[PDB]
């Protein structure tokens, strides 16, 4: 019954708000989820638009309308897994760092190619899930952030060997840099887990 | 169980960082070979491009032990 | 001449990562043991895989600096 559930959720929306963008965006979600036919996004659609009616006129709800559609118009199932565990990390905790850090991470990782991304990001997004509220959960997120980007960085270095040392030493620079970070949030949690053990 | 299916994927990402750590070995080989060899623009753009082909299937390596990191983390909690 | 320089850094990230690698299954293998049974004395072997880890970075940042003085030999 979840396609019933998004239809009588969309009829509170109009309900609530008139001649909105969100109400707008909303209504253009539920077209987009009943034309489709994946269950996976209409699960990601539903989360949304409550997501929404939670805090109407807000950041949060306008920035997870955009995310619902852009996982919607992407054909790519780990991706609206993805997208999922990050809206319900929302869901949870709304005014929270670990919601602003999941929605950052599900729109980077909408973004990515790469499937070793969405994997780190789904492990990610299920660690803050498992213990939320967390210090660990943040560094976590972060964690998958610096390494979806220490592979843009790469691709970047690729297309640039491709086609100029100053912007390739720049580069370089870029690239270590996101590197150092990634593994000193490691060393971060390995820490947090030592003391977690003993 | 869990645990039983991280181990074994350990192993096989270990396995593969082994081999991983085997192209590294034979690229140093290779980049010193083509310096006494003749360095060349041309030239340098060819190891460029199997440089970056190494640093590519290393980092992936990477990422995926990361992830079983990140599943061992949240099983752990 | 550059070109040169940044085949040289690349490779000295390869061989650094290489260690990278074995310290990160090490912290991993130690975790699965540590869920497996709790002992003591498998703390002290991941503060141990942590610390070599942190020398890694240490070393990582050495060569962040020496691409940095390349940088400013460039552009100025």
């Amino acid at each position: 019954s979840e396609k019933e559930k998004v239809e009588e959720l969309a009829q509170r929306i109009r309900e609530q708000l008139p001649d909105t963008e969100l109400a707008r965006e909303a209504q253009e979600l539920a077209d987009e989820a009943r034309k489709s036919d994946d269950s996976e996004a209409l699960k990601v659609v539903y989360l949304a638009l409550r997501i929404v009616q939670q805090l109407p006129d807000t950041e949060l709800a306008r920035e997870a309308l955009e995310l619902a559609k852009e996982a919607v118009k992407s054909t790519d199932s780990e991706a609206l897994k993805v997208v999922y565990l990050a809206l319900r990390i929302v869901q949870q905790l709304p005014d929270t760092e670990l919601a602003r850090l999941a929605l950052e991470l599900a729109k980077k990782a909408v973004e990515m190619t790469a499937q070793e991304v969405l994997e780190i990001a789904r492990a990610a997004l299920k660690a803050a899930q498992a213990f939320p509220n967390t210090e660990l959960a943040e560094l976590m997120l972060r964690l998958a952030e610096v390494a979806a980007r220490v592979m843009k960085e790469l691709e970047r270095n690729d297309e640039e060997i491709k086609k100029d040392d100053e912007s390739l030493l720049e580069d370089i620079v870029e690239l270590l840099k996101e590197i150092i970070k990634l593994w000193k949030i490691l060393v971060e949690v390995s820490d947090v887990m030592l003391k977690l053990i003993s | 169980g869990p645990v039983d299916e991280i181990d074994k994927e350990v192993k096989k990402l270990e396995e593969e960082a082994k081999k991983s750590q085997e192209e590294v070995e034979r690229l140093k080989q290779e980049v010193e070979k083509a310096s006494k060899a003749g360095l060349d623009h041309e030239g340098d753009s060819r190891i460029f491009k199997k440089i970056h082909d190494v640093v590519t299937k290393q980092i992936k390596v990477i990422l995926r032990l990361i992830a079983v990191y990140a599943e061992l983390v949240a099983i752990i909690g | 001449s550059k070109q040169k320089e940044a085949i040289k850094v690349y490779l000295e990230l390869l061989e650094v990562h290489s260690r990278v690698l074995k310290a990160l299954i090490e912290q991993i293998k130690l975790f699965i043991e540590l869920i497996k049974r709790p002992d003591e004395d498998l703390a002290d072997k991941v503060r141990k895989s942590s610390e070599e880890l942190k020398k890694i970075i240490k070393e990582v940042e050495k060569i962040l600096r020496k691409v940095d003085d390349i940088l400013y030999k460039v552009k100025s």
